[PDB]
RNA sequence: GGAAACUCAAAGAGUGCUAUGCGGAGUGCGC
């Protein structure tokens, strides 16, 4: 319908990061069906787990929002939940790894005194994740051995990383150098594509569920789509009251691309857009 | 066009069977010419089931003739190609987009299912139980379908536990119609003799008597007379004396009619205690639903009622010499119905006069018994 | 993720598969709400599977009460139990695609391994099949909708409402409106028989002037033969002595006797209406008695359903106020005050008997004697 | 009238019809609206009532065939060369519209071709216009036999034979009841109507 | 049609003159062409609007000119405009 | 939901009790169940009142079914010889109904009765 | 009431004008011989043998539809073919007009909540059979989602202040795309406390932001004081 | 010069129309 279910004024400064969560209380079936929880880390050392009274099924006929805080003693930049046992990962001063049953860190992670920009859970092979900190610097984890693995420092500052959905050793981060980069993960020292058609920096960028087309958002006015294996834009998307566009995501069907820029608006955008979704007779199709 | 993309499905079982000696080419293109106007005439538009069933026709008999010329031509029963099973797969396929776009007429599904099962020899209750599943989700209502998917998987598969399933299941759907009651109080007395016999068998080389019918049959008469008391009175329960009175009887009237054909089409069942299973029928017509049928009205059907509480005991045969050691009951029950009818005594007695009229050295004491009853 | 669509029709419950999902962020959009118009494009999303028609309308009219309150009844069990596969554990829980969030819970308690949704693509793919409607069948139904839900409306209407089924004027308003009308054509028939009996009695018309024992002793005498009685003609009414010796006396007459028959046959067919006459007035003095007791203990059955018929029906008479109750003819200075006292009395007698919704006389029986106190000042 | 006679109340319809009332593709109409009826009920009193007046149209209606078969059986006795020429109802919509048999017997055949067209012929008259060619006697069978405006030639013709016919068993005094020059003048209209419906002003 | 034209040729001319037919309304303008699709016919009022507005047995002019033929006053109206209108124009 | 439903309580019998006295003062108040029913269908009529205690209650029971189609609200109250001596005559009234008027001081209260009311319906 | 009237065609179809000296507007009976309302009823004869048929007359002073008529609407969606789902029908007074200027072939849905008003009406709709009542309230069409298909115009004589949310949802349950809406706005009864054009921009904004399209609006001035006709036709698809 | 058609030709709009995708088994796994 295009329109919110609900929203809050949620913290202080500014929002840094969020995600969504199916979590597991170890007290409750945690009812994923009749509400749906979010949570976002800010910039006022907060991290907060939040419902939503969803009204898409009909099982039932009221608990809105802030569920629990979580408090930390540094800020907070990013966000991302681990897609199994519940357990999400924290960019601040410094990494946090905790569950949403613990009120505490259940573990610090990171190599030394540099804070973390962003960071990324994977999508299969879901213990291990990466972040990028202002060092320039990409980080791979394993929660496995519960250790930061391996990194490396770059030219200028990795903005936002978004592992393959399909390959799940692939993931592109895109840096302020203006062209985003489809990295490996077991050979770290040849970065396998470099998508370079950009005019300024690379903001966010994520993969389509196809996982053969990614999109990239950037500093200047201007998304654009890339396929994975030519290096160069497929399509740019632009308007005259989009401006600064900072997070682009790719929805779950492939089939659109959620641009929210600077300016307040976040907007809708067809992947391929030439055509057209409504269902087609064989004729069409053919 | 997608009758282009049929009719170069169909080429390569043509193709296999032109290149092996059994048709020329010079027929074949005969034969694509008309199933060229055949497949046009069906997936045009204003098509029909008649051109659906010619379609069936013809694949048929060029599949006859395609075996015919393989006994002929090759002297063996099949050369092992592409077409032999491809040609009645391709008759299935017709049937099956006849179904799909045309589930109405039950003569083509009931074609559908009889080439099923002739074809049932090598193909599968798993393809049988689908299309029965389907055709049962589209008509829910016609009684037929489950009577036919009951007589099939019991006179074939012979599965008690699915036919007592569909049983409950089109009673569940319509519990309406006296006859699926009726066939289903049948298929309950042809299994129960059937294992009574079994468990013969088994006492020959080497309880379950019949309350499964009784409580089909309670629940059927008060199911049935609900559903006709429903069936009247449209929209609106009337509220009077006599119509509600008239309403009421006429329930009874129908439903003690069909518990009168459940007696008379029950007593086909000699090898179970038709006789008890009678009287626990007539019992439970005995007490009423708000009518009292017996010493209040619908006079008639306590006479009938009468007649057959007598006949019950009275079910004899003309070697009758145990009815003349056990008549005493038949003559008890006649006299302490004629010290209560009025003038159902002169009906009961000219009605049992008749039926001993039909009863009748032997003849000698039976010409004795017969004096004394007239 | 929609699988399963139920549609409720007048006629009985559908259950439709979905073929192929539509689509979910553009479905606001012209290209998206236009295959919901065009049939051959919404055939490709929705295919039908099931169709169970309810039995009787009796039925129709038991499921339209639960549905309208919510409630699952035994039909609409029937069909999910038979069209809807069971599940696993929780991994795959089958979707129905349901109209309203009051039948959600019904259904998910009786089939806890069935999930509802009804948000907007469930209600827009529910308006697309109740557009397109019967040709979605192709003729697999027993009904047609517009009618079906026409008797179907006037039930669930009259239910609702307690409608009664005695409580009605529309019998005696016609039935007086008849009545008024055979009084004039048995007149006009009896005149009829008087001047073709003149043809054989041209004397009997002046001595015997009255029309029912008139048409009742043409049918008794038919040739001029009577010759010897007086017991079956005083029997029929001295007078009867008169008439047989202007029988003998008269002879201003013709015979016609071979097709007076006819004659014969005609009289008693006046008889047969006059008779079914005064039996017709019984009829409505018990249902003036019945419908509009006060009124017929007030001002009489005859005055009663003239006034009712004259006003059109009871409940406008009854919101008609105290003086717009004048008439023409009936309502039987010193007359003029007394007339506007029953009629304001009358028309407060129609407000009791119509309201009251089984009414009493005792109220009409203090109203009489009210207004026969008040016209004895006289 | 005879379905209610039979019928009664609509909750009976399930179970009690025969089709010599109605074709048998109604009875089901009847009792798919006895289901889908959005009447109330009544109770046996009003339905008997309804009853008595059902079987009152009915035997209204058997009275009045057997009322037309006695004037037929009448006219034939009165003029039977007349209604063996024209027709029994239009031969008493004549007499009606005469008076008495001889007081339209002293009547030009004009006006025996004009006697129902009254108000039409003096209002064609009164405005300087253009006459019926009818009268009542259209609905005479040969003139409805014929087509085109010989059907007004024919009525000419059937006036003038109806006024001979007509005149002679009003002022006969022994004839014989038998209408034989009414046949005989029947056939005189009849192979004149078969000469002129040979006439076509169109050529071949 | 042309057949019942000459029963019902002068009221719809007078309709369309209805501007000055009364000099009590001044009906707001409009040509009226007349129409190709028309009916006459009369009111029949409700059985309980009586004594107010229904017209009496022998006072039902069976003519709308019937019917304005009716009162003298309307017609004296007409016979002093028109006689001032007949000397004015002379 | 007997038959006379919307019955007031105390409090709000009391208020439109002054209210019906204020307006038969200023003559904006038409009494009596065939008067209220005159001007009910000339349509000058802002609310009527009726006492639900008459002999019997269906002489101006008739009273809901043209005021509810003709979208007026309507009270009723206990007593009719309450609203007699609140209509300021000196039989008991059983009907009343105030006419509408914009050239009223009591316009306010009327109003601001007849929210009580609605909401009470 | 007992004078000569001609009848001509309106512009809208099934409803015409009855030009006399004074000239009324009518619309052709479904059930002659019968006056339900107490309107007055003008009979015509057709000439075959000859038939009569009678014409209601429409009282603008009594339904809000034909007020708006009369004050003039550049077009309806009550046509002689459609289907109208009545929203708020209080009694005979106007349905019985929409119900015979729909004519002999289409339905005019009927709605209504109140119980005496219901009953009469279903005794008002015994007597020509193109009409449904219903005896629901209008906040729930879910509840009367089984006896109504498809409908093509709605009208909303509702008099309520949740009219917005009622007319929304059962345009979005009944109404079929590109169908009509005809809309009775009484001011006094959406809110006393601010004025009528107010109310009536707060109402066209609900409209249009449920996307029903707003064509033409009415104030019919000189027959109601404060009420505003607003027609408008369900977009649903390229609101703009 | 105006008017009949199954006279034909050419455009347009509306209503429809569905417009419409190795095998029996047996043998161990797939909840």
């Amino acid at each position: 319908t295009r329109e919110e279910f609900v929203s809050f004024k949620a913290h202080y400064g500014l929002v840094t990061g969020l995600c969504v969560t199916q979590p597991r209380f170890h007290d409750k079936k945690p009812d994923l069906k009749s509400q749906n929880f979010m949570l976002s880390c800010s910039d006022d050392k907060t991290v907060k787990l939040w419902s939503i009274n969803v009204d898409d099924y009909s099982n039932k006929n009221n608990e809105e929002g802030l569920i629990r805080t979580f408090d930390g003693e540094s800020a907070f930049q990013g966000i991302d939940s681990h897609r199994e046992n519940s357990t999400f990962a924290t960019g601040g001063a410094k990494i946090h790894l905790w569950d949403v049953n613990r009120l505490k860190p259940v573990s610090d992670l990171s190599w030394g005194a540099d804070n973390i920009t962003s960071l990324k859970f994977n999508q299969n092979e879901t213990d291990i994740l990466a972040s990028t900190g202002s060092d320039n610097s990409i980080v791979l984890y394993d929660l496995r051995t519960n250790s930061p693995t391996q990194k490396i420092v770059q030219t200028m500052r990795t903005n936002a990383i978004c592992w393959n959905p399909m390959e799940a050793f692939n993931f592109v981060t895109a840096n302020e150098d203006h062209n985003a980069y489809y990295y490996d993960m077991r050979n770290l020292s040849r970065s396998l594509n470099v998508f370079k058609d950009h005019v300024s920096a690379v903001m966010d960028v994520d993969f389509s569920p196809t996982g053969d087309e990614i999109v990239t958002g950037s500093y200047d006015k201007s998304i654009r789509i890339y396929k994975t294996n030519h290096g160069h834009s497929r399509e740019i998307y632009h308007t005259k009251r989009m401006q600064h566009v900072f997070q682009v995501k790719y929805s779950m069907d492939s089939k659109y691309i959620i641009s929210g820029s600077d300016d307040g608006n976040v907007r809708l955008w067809r992947s391929k857009a030439w055509e057209r979704s409504n269902v087609k007779t064989t004729r069409e199709k053919n | 066009s997608k009758t282009r993309y049929y009719l170069e499905q169909c080429i390569p079982e043509m193709d296999d069977l032109v290149e092996k000696g059994l048709f020329t080419k010079n027929e074949v293109s005969l034969i694509m010419k008309k199933r060229t106007d055949f497949e046009h005439r069906l997936n045009s538009r204003g098509s029909s089931i008649n051109d659906y069933i010619k379609y069936i026709n013809y694949e048929s008999n060029v599949n006859k003739l395609r075996a015919k010329r393989c006994k002929r031509i090759l002297q063996v029963k099949k050369t092992n190609s592409l077409s032999d099973w491809s040609i009645q797969q391709r008759i299935g396929f017709i049937y099956q987009r006849g179904t799909n776009k045309f589930p109405q007429d039950l003569k083509f599904w009931a074609m559908y299912l009889n080439y099923m099962k002739a074809r049932g020899n090598q193909t599968s209750y798993k393809k049988i139980h689908n299309i029965y599943n389907q055709l049962l989700k589209l008509h829910p209502t016609n009684v037929d379908i489950w009577i036919s998917c009951a007589k099939y998987e019991y006179e074939v598969h012979a599965n008690f536990k699915s036919c007592r399933n569909i049983f409950q299941n089109g009673l569940r759907f319509n519990p309406d119609v006296p006859k699926l009651w009726y066939e289903y109080v049948k298929f309950e007395l042809n299994f129960i003799t059937k294992l009574i016999n079994r468990r013969k068998v088994m006492g020959l080389i080497n309880a379950l008597r019949g309350d499964i019918a009784l409580t089909i049959f309670d629940v059927c008469m008060k199911t049935l007379g609900k559903h006709y008391i429903n069936k009247h009175k449209g929209y609106y329960a009337i509220s009077d004396s006599k119509m509600n009175i008239e309403l009421n009887k006429e329930t009874l009237n129908y439903l003690f009619s069909e518990s009168l054909r459940y007696i008379k089409l029950f007593d086909e069942f000699l090898d179970l205690e038709r006789d008890y299973l009678i009287n626990h029928v007539l019992q439970f017509w005995k007490n009423d639903m708000y009518d009292l049928s017996l010493r209040k009205d619908l006079p008639e059907l306590y006479l009938k009622t009468v007649m057959i509480d007598i006949t019950l005991n009275i079910r004899y045969m003309p070697v009758e010499k145990l009815d003349i050691d056990q008549l005493q009951l038949s003559v008890k029950k006649y006299f302490a119905y004629i010290s209560k009818l009025d003038s159902a005594s002169v009906k009961s007695l000219k009605n049992e006069y008749r039926s001993y009229l039909q009863d009748n050295a032997e003849d000698d004491p039976r010409y004795k018994i017969l004096d004394l009853i007239i | 993720p929609i699988e399963y669509l139920l549609f409720e029709e007048p006629t009985g419950y559908a259950v439709f598969k979905v073929k192929l999902q539509q689509d979910d962020i553009g479905s606001r959009l012209k290209e998206v709400q236009e295959q919901i118009n065009d049939f051959g494009a919404f055939t490709k999303l929705i295919e039908l599977v099931s169709f169970a028609p309810f039995k009787g309308a009796a039925e129709a009219l038991e499921n339209a009460n639960d549905i309208s309150e919510g409630l699952v009844s035994e039909s609409l069990k029937a069909i999910l139990d038979l069209n809807l596969p069971k599940a696993s554990s929780k991994k795959k829980n089958i979707t129905l695609a349901i109209s309203d969030k009051n039948l959600g819970p019904s259904i998910k308690e009786e089939f806890p391994y069935v999930d509802c949704i009804s948000n907007e693509l469930a209600q827009d793919l529910i308006r697309g099949v109740r557009l397109h409607g019967e040709k979605l069948f192709k003729g697999l139904q027993s009904g047609d909708l517009e009618r079906a839900q026409l008797g179907l409306g006037h039930a669930y209407s009259r239910a609702k409402v307690k409608f009664s089924v005695q409580k009605n004027d529309n019998h005696i308003i016609q039935a007086i409106a008849l009545l008024d009308q055979l009084d004039k054509d048995i007149n006009t028939f009896a005149m009829r028989v008087k001047e073709w009996y003149g043809w054989h009695f041209p004397e009997l018309a002046k001595l015997v002037p009255d029309n029912y024992t008139f048409a009742k002793l043409v049918l008794f005498i038919k040739d001029k033969a009577s010759l010897n009685d007086d017991s079956l003609h005083d029997l029929a009414a001295g007078i009867a002595q008169r008439v047989i010796d202007n029988a003998r006396i008269s002879m201003g007459q013709d015979i016609s006797e071979t097709d007076m028959e006819n004659v014969c046959v005609f009289a008693q067919r006046v008889a047969s209406l006059a008779d079914y006459r005064r039996q017709l007035y019984d009829y409505l003095c018990e249902k003036m008695h019945t419908v509009a007791p006060n009124l017929s203990e007030l001002i009489g059955e005859v005055i009663g359903a003239r006034l009712i018929s004259h006003a059109g029906s009871l409940t406008n008479l009854s919101k008609q106020a105290a003086s717009t109750v004048q008439i023409l003819g009936a309502e039987k200075k010193n007359k003029g005050r007394i007339s506007r006292y029953l009629a304001n009395k009358c028309s407060m007698a129609s407000r009791i008997d119509n309201y009251s919704e089984e009414p009493s006389n005792v109220f009409g029986s203090v109203l009489k004697k009210q207004v026969e106190q008040r016209l004895e000042f006289y | 009238a005879r379905i209610i006679l039979t019928m009664g109340i609509r909750s009976k319809a399930s179970e009690t019809d025969l089709s010599e009332i109605l074709p048998e593709e109604i009875e089901e109409r009847v009792k798919t609206a006895a289901e889908v009826s959005m009447g109330t009920e009544i109770t046996q009193t009003d339905l008997d009532n309804i009853n008595a007046l059902a079987e009152q149209i009915v035997e209204f209606a058997a009275y009045r065939e057997q009322l037309s078969n006695y004037l037929s059986a009448r006219m034939k006795a009165i003029a039977p060369n007349l209604t063996q020429l024209v027709g029994e109802l239009v031969g008493a919509r004549l007499i009606a519209h005469s008076g008495s048999l001889i007081s339209l017997a002293k009547s030009p055949a004009s006006t025996i071709q004009i006697l129902g067209a009254e108000k039409a012929l003096f209002r064609a008259l009164k405005t300087k216009h253009d006459t019926p060619k009818y009268g009542l006697l259209y609905h005479a069978s040969l003139v409805g036999q014929a087509t085109g405006k010989n059907k007004g030639k024919i009525a000419r013709v059937l006036a003038a034979k109806a006024a001979v016919s007509l005149r002679y068993d009003a002022l006969a005094e022994d004839r014989d009841d038998s209408g034989d020059i009414g046949l005989e003048s029947r056939a005189k209209v009849e192979n004149r109507l078969s000469q002129l419906e040979g006439r076509d002003l169109r050529t071949t | 049609d042309d057949n019942m034209r000459r029963e019902v040729q002068r009221d719809l001319l007078l309709i369309k003159h209805r501007a000055a037919l009364d000099p009590k309304r001044h009906y707001k303008k409009q040509r009226w062409e007349v129409p190709e699709r028309f009916a006459i016919g009369t009111i029949i009022e409700d059985k309980s609007e009586f004594y107010s507005s229904r017209m009496n047995r022998k006072e039902r002019k069976s003519t709308i000119l019937e019917t304005l033929m009716g009162d003298e006053a309307s017609n004296k109206y007409f016979k002093r405009k028109y006689n001032e209108i007949q000397e004015k124009s002379t | 939901n007997p038959k006379a439903f919307p019955l007031a309580d105390a409090a709000l019998t009391q208020q439109i009790l002054d209210v019906v006295q204020q307006a038969a003062n200023l003559r904006q108040l038409k009494k009596g169940a065939n008067e209220a029913t005159k001007t009910l269908n000339r349509g000058i009529s802002e609310f009527i009142i009726m006492a639900a205690d008459c002999e019997p209650i269906e002489i101006l029971l008739h009273l809901p079914l043209l005021c509810e189609d003709k979208n007026v609200p309507y009270v009723f109250v206990p007593s009719r010889v309450a609203l007699g001596r609140a209509c300021g005559v000196s039989r008991p009234v059983i009907a009343a109904s105030i006419t509408t008027n914009d050239a009223s001081a009591i316009k306010t209260q009327i109003y601001a009765v007849k929210d009580k009311i609605e909401t009470l319906l | 009431g007992g004078a000569k009237v001609v009848i001509e065609p309106h512009r809208h179809a099934g409803v015409y004008i009855a030009r006399g000296k004074e000239d009324l507007l009518v619309t052709k009976n479904m059930a002659p011989g019968e006056s339900v309302y107490g309107e007055k009823r003008i009979s015509v004869e057709e000439p075959v043998p000859p038939t009569k048929v009678e014409y209601r007359v429409w009282n603008p002073f009594r339904s809000k539809l034909a007020a708006g008529i009369m004050g003039g609407l550049d077009e309806l969606f009550i046509a002689p073919g459609k289907k109208v789902l009545y929203l708020g029908a209080a009694s005979g007074t106007s349905v019985s007009h929409v119900s015979d200027v729909v004519g002999p072939e289409g339905v005019v849905y009927a709605v209504e909540f109140s119980h005496r008003p219901g009953r009469e009406l279903i005794s008002m709709a015994k007597k020509r059979p193109n009409i449904i009542p219903i005896i629901e309230d209008a906040r729930h069409p879910q509840k009367y989602r089984m006896l109504i298909g498809m409908v093509d115009c709605v009208f909303a004589d509702v008099a309520q202040p949740d009219q917005a949310r009622i007319i929304a949802l059962n345009s979005h349950m009944f109404l079929k795309d590109q169908g009509g809406v005809v809309i009775s706005i009484k001011a006094n009864c959406i809110d006393s406390t601010v004025d009528a054009e107010t109310v009536f921009a707060r109402e066209v904004q609900k409209l249009r932001e449920e996307r029903i399209k707003p064509l033409e609006q009415l104030t019919l001035e000189p027959y109601e004081r404060d009420h505003c006709i607003v027609v408008g036709r369900y977009m649903r698809s390229g609101l703009k």
